[PDB]
């Protein structure tokens, strides 16, 4: 699973 | 491997309004517009690393260079000067040899593209912190872009002298 | 020094072939364009200065020439072209200077319109950079840079001349 | 000290010995 940079984020 | 920092990231893209949203292990190019070798456009490829081999998320992001041509066209591009992109690429700097003209690597001059337009050879800063390996790379691409600009002032010279014949007769 | 040795009777046959009336003296020096080469089919300069006699001006039994370090300038020099293979018949083992002193008029970096020794110029080929040393690819790649400057300013100069001109040209039919 | 030498003289010298 492959993450986004907003999905990095909100973490 | 160098440091990365995804919030000072995500800035620099709303900031250019790109609407992109780069993955993990996402191949990315960047045309710096000026840095400390002056004001002349260079590039580097980087990749986004924001998880491990496992995809678990790591706490400390990371980019790594990966040491190939910048091709403006078929690639993904983020434009502007150093300073503002090493708030988010750490340590960011040239890539080695002739990579750093990006479109021109290969030393390959085209009439009328912007890029070749753009294009700048080394200063002495520059090759002050090159190797001979990498100088050589540099100066025989520089030669190569020399020849097609060479060609280029012959074949302007041909056609100012055949179009101020034209003029003359047809004036 | 760098010293080799001179064939003497070749040099006449040369300056002869050429129609150079005068014979050069002991210590004169001697600027050389190399039409030709293993680097390529692109002009090259070089400089040197004959040595027939010795210290007391004794005649050597075994003539030298001498490589000097200075770009030849063509238009004040003692000039002999033609290509390598025919003048190292004459200057034994003749071969190209350090750095940007190839280029000979062009090793300042001076690009102009116009100058027939500017639309002569060549950049070096693979051949000679692998060759050379560190400070040699350093030397040159800052003169070349320096040619390339003035050949982009040529180039944009260039354009704008072709443009006007069209544009006088349309307006015209 | 002799004077400087063209190439000739030099080539006529070396027809000497």
């Amino acid at each position: 699973p492959p993450m986004t940079l907003q999905q990095w984020i909100i973490w | 491997e160098y440091e990365l920092d995804v919030e000072a990231l995500v800035v620099i893209l709303r900031d250019r309004n790109i609407p992109r949203n780069p993955l993990h292990g996402e191949v990315i190019g960047l045309r710096l517009t000026e840095g400390w070798w002056g004001q002349i456009e260079r590039f580097q490829m980087v990749r986004l690393i924001l998880q491990n081999d496992d995809n678990e998320p790591l706490q400390r992001p990371r980019y790594e260079v990966i040491q190939r041509a910048v091709n403006p066209h078929t690639m993904f591009m983020i434009s502007g000067p150093l300073a503002e992109l090493q708030l988010a690429f750490q340590d960011l700097d040239l890539p080695e040899g002739p990579l750093r003209f990006g479109p021109l690597a290969n030393g390959h001059y085209v009439q009328g593209d912007p890029y070749s337009s753009s294009y700048r050879p080394v200063t002495m800063a520059e090759t002050a912190q090159m190797t001979r390996d990498e100088l050589e790379d540099v100066l025989n691409t520089q030669s190569e872009i020399e020849i097609q600009m060479i060609n280029l002032l012959e074949l302007y010279e041909v056609e100012t002298r055949a179009l101020r014949r034209q003029l003359a007769e047809r004036s």
